[PDB]
């Protein structure tokens, strides 16, 4: 459920790449994953939490 | 700029097809894309935009197919989420590349 998404997110880079709740959630975990990768499993499950928190 | 224009146009069209099929609210992505394309109207950057856009197209097509095949609420939501996430990632990349494109367009 949220665990699955946590595992997909769990899966340094300059070459990387009801409805409103889902969209917003996705947007947030996106932006976070992107800041972390932009620093170029750490803070992966950490990212889903705030994202889940922000959209609910 | 022609390759990028064509690719972004195709992505816009793909997003609308996904909207028609899934009912998802993807119009903000569409508008942001249209606006960025408007800005475009360096070859390395164009390669970046083209491949990113086409890849995103493939993913949106695939996940929309997953929405069509959805047998339940979980499968449906996971697929929608996947569409949203890929479109935001793609838009971040294209926005970044287009801004760099502008910087290069100056000097």
């Amino acid at each position: 459920x949220x665990x699955x998404x946590x595992x997909x997110x769990x899966x340094s880079s300059p070459t990387i790449f009801s409805k409103e709740e889902a969209a917003k959630n996705a947007e947030e975990i996106e932006d976070a994953a992107f800041t972390i990768a932009n620093q170029h499993x750490x803070x992966x499950x950490x990212x889903x939490x705030x994202x889940x928190x922000x959209x609910x | 700029g022609a390759m990028a224009y064509a690719a972004v146009t195709s992505l816009m069209r793909t997003i609308h097809q996904s909207m028609e099929l899934t009912g998802c609210d993807l119009q903000p992505f569409y508008e942001k894309l249209k606006s960025l394309r408007a800005i475009l109207e360096l070859t390395i950057l164009e390669v970046e935009i083209v491949e990113v856009a086409y890849t995103t197209e493939d993913m949106v097509d695939s996940e929309s197919r997953n929405v069509f095949l959805a047998q339940n609420l979980e499968e449906r939501s996971r697929a929608m989420w996947e569409i949203f996430f890929v479109l935001e990632q793609a838009l971040e990349c294209i926005d970044s590349t287009v801004k760099q494109w502008m910087a290069t367009s100056d000097s």
